[PDB]
């Protein structure tokens, strides 16, 4: 029994263990009633204004469309605190612990983003935060990792299985079970068992909101698409949410194509996997022949995720949003493309969004487009990946 | 078939509690999977539960964590899994056996097919570990299909309404994991109870019968007698034996 639907169509659910669900039907109560809450909800808005810098720029990019009839804005998401949309949704959460009375958080994370900006939110609102990210994730990242620890979070890395993002996924669900009475599980995107893939989208969809009244301002009129990488889905369904009912603005999402579709080694199951049942949800999973999730592929730490979440694959299904993926190559190329045409160094996970919106461009350069990017993040943690590869490729 | 029915009766008859050992089907390998299971029989296992190895095993702690990567180190799939298993009820007519699943690997090639082939090779009961009763519905609805009984697990959180579809929702026995929970259990007509939280001693058999539940399901400290003894192929069927007797003995009181 639940207060909300935990599904999108066929897609979403709670496929946890028995012992789980008090813990998620006492977050869905507890989300409920915040919702309704105008002392939380404004405690939310202080922190998103005056700690994190909430409302971003949407910034117009003039020199990347020269001589084609594409205007392109970017949702600035890498000027918030921390560097990352990642922070909207950690004070949403971080503050719903703390109605819950809980005094601890957990939480998992590939790149490091998530759980920096975990580990901040806790610093600030007094939580104590344990992170897990395994092994090899672990092995690198250890400039995000010691910023986790240099802000008084405890990083546990991960050696079960793969030991990477799905197994430090893993690991948090199997420490939330036993815990779940004192800690919450910060899950970092919108996937996962209800109520968490509409958690994050609620306390995501201010980036959507803003691009809205920011476009309007702008342009008077709203855009004909807004174009998003998904990982799990979070940046995504946030830059989305508000424009769904807005049935002329199309919706792009962009899962990594890796070394290219036709060599597996990609990280797009909404349209290349086939939907299963992992880490607590009925989505689109990359898996074998006989059902073992597979391990995805991404230049991008942000993107290497073999699922999806489940809102994306429900809006897909109905035509609603579309998705597309785009290379490693595409990526580091849009990456160089906006470091020197507009003196922005975006993150490896946006890189996908703004290298499909200047395909879009430059594959129909007198058609007439308005298009919002959501730059998710900025590339600060990616300068040294991005060297290494000039370097080896000349 | 009604293997469950039966043994509790067999068991009701002679004042008896259950003993039910867990293992990773193929760990560490499939040979040795089959002297392993060989040998939880010979030694008095009532009934088994057994794994099929999944890449991501949500619910497991570090023990099982670990006897799936053995099995993967080994090859083995779910497939061969359903080899061995035609091969151990072809050996053993009665004993009950129960699998212990993970919802993707059920739901793979669709959950019907996934049953009936369950049915096909002899299997008693599954307990899908990652699908609660809200979510449970086609998977029961596909094991009661074909003859095979759907295991639920009661957590220590439980609570009425959880207790009474439990005890509606579940055949053949009931996971356990106190006095409250095993008599509302029977209040509401559940299959028997078997308590299967932390099993390790003989004592803890013997005071699972005494709480008023069916018998005891030891979810992983076989799994530790494997581990314990893999460069020892002799002792580790040795000291699997002598366990699983005393547990045994420890539930005809
Ligand atoms: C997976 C992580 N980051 C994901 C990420 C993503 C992909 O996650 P969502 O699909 O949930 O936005 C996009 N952009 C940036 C800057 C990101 O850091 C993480 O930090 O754990
Ligand atoms: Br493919
Ligand atoms: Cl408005
Ligand atoms: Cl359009
Ligand atoms: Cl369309
Ligand atoms: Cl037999
Ligand atoms: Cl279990
Ligand atoms: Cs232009
Ligand atoms: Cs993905
Ligand atoms: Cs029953």
């Amino acid at each position: 029994t639940t207060l909300l639907n935990p599904y999108f169509g066929e897609f979403g659910g709670m496929y946890v263990p028995q012992i789980l669900m008090p813990a998620l039907n006492q977050l869905e109560e507890a989300f409920v009633s915040a919702q309704k809450d105008p002392e939380f909800q404004a405690q939310f808005a202080d922190l998103l204004k005056n700690y994190a810098g909430r409302p971003t720029a949407l910034t117009k990019c003039q020199n990347i469309t020269a001589g084609t009839r594409t205007t392109l804005y970017l949702k600035r998401e890498d000027l918030l605190h921390g560097g990352a949309h990642k922070t909207n949704q950690v004070l949403g959460q971080a503050l719903l612990a703390k109605r819950m009375g809980k005094s601890e958080i957990i939480a998992e994370t590939g790149a490091g983003a998530h759980g920096v900006a975990s580990a901040l939110a806790s610093a600030l609102l007094g939580l104590k935060c344990r992170i897990y990210m395994g092994a090899k994730d672990v092995e690198r990242q250890s400039p995000n990792v010691f910023r986790m620890r240099l802000m008084g979070a405890e990083v546990i890395p991960v050696h079960s299985g793969s030991a990477t993002l799905k197994d430090a996924c893993n690991e948090a669900l199997r420490d939330w079970s036993g815990s779940y009475e004192t800690a919450h599980y910060m899950l970092g995107t919108a996937a996962g068992p209800h109520p968490y893939p509409t958690i994050v989208r609620e306390f995501q969809r201010m980036i959507g909101e803003e691009t809205k009244a920011q476009i309007l301002d702008k342009e008077g009129r709203l855009p004909d698409a807004v174009i998003a990488c998904v990982g799990g889905g979070s940046n995504a369904i946030g830059m989305f949410a508000d424009f769904i009912n807005d049935t002329s603005v199309g919706l792009i999402g962009v899962e990594p194509g890796g070394h290219g579709i036709e060599t597996g080694e990609h990280g797009a199951p909404l349209k290349h996997g086939r939907v299963g049942i992992y880490f607590g949800m009925k989505a689109p999973m990359m898996q074998t022949a006989d059902g073992q999730i597979e391990e995805s592929y991404s230049i991008s730490a942000g993107l290497d995720f073999p699922s999806v979440g489940p809102q994306h694959a429900y809006l897909n299904s109905i035509g609603r949003a579309d998705y597309v993926s785009i290379t490693d190559d595409e990526a580091l190329e849009a990456f160089k493309t906006l470091c020197r045409h507009e003196g922005i160094i975006p993150a490896l996970e946006s890189s996908h969004a703004l290298a499909h919106a200047l395909k879009m461009m430059r594959e129909q350069p007198e058609k007439e487009q308005l298009l919002v990017v959501n730059l998710s993040g900025r590339g600060d943690k990616d300068i040294f990946t991005v060297h290494d590869i000039l370097k080896a490729r000349g | 078939m009604e293997r469950y029915e039966n043994l509790f009766a067999q068991l009701n008859d002679r004042r008896e509690g259950a003993f039910v050992p867990f293992v990773t089907l193929g760990d560490p390998g499939i040979e040795q999977s089959l002297k392993i299971i060989d040998t939880l029989i010979d030694a008095g296992a009532d009934a088994l539960e057994l794994g099929v190895p999944f890449s991501d095993p949500l619910a497991d702690g570090p023990t099982i964590q670990n006897a799936n990567l053995r099995a993967f180190a080994a090859g083995v799939t779910p497939a061969q899994c359903f080899e061995m298993l035609a091969l151990i009820r072809e050996k053993h007519p009665t004993i009950p056996i129960g699998l212990l699943m993970y919802a993707n690997l059920v739901f793979n090639n669709g959950i019907d097919a996934f049953y009936a082939r369950c049915e096909q090779v002899g299997v008693d009961s599954v307990l899908v570990a990652d699908v609660p009763v809200e979510e449970s519905a086609p998977f029961r609805q596909a094991a009661l299909r074909h003859n095979i009984a759907p295991i639920f697990i009661c957590p220590p959180n439980a609570d009425d309404d959880l207790l009474r579809q439990v005890a509606s929702y579940g055949r053949g026995y009931t996971y356990l994991l106190l006095h409250h929970l095993i008599e509302k259990l029977k209040e509401y007509h559940a299959a028997p109870a078997l308590q299967g939280f932390g099993i390790s001693s003989p004592e803890q058999v013997s005071a699972a019968v005494r709480a008023g539940a069916a018998g005891a399901i030891s979810g992983s400290a076989i799994v530790k007698i494997i581990e314990k003894n893999l460069a020892s192929p002799k002792q580790m069927l040795a000291e699997l034996r002598s366990f699983v007797s005393a547990m045994k003995a420890a539930s005809r009181a």
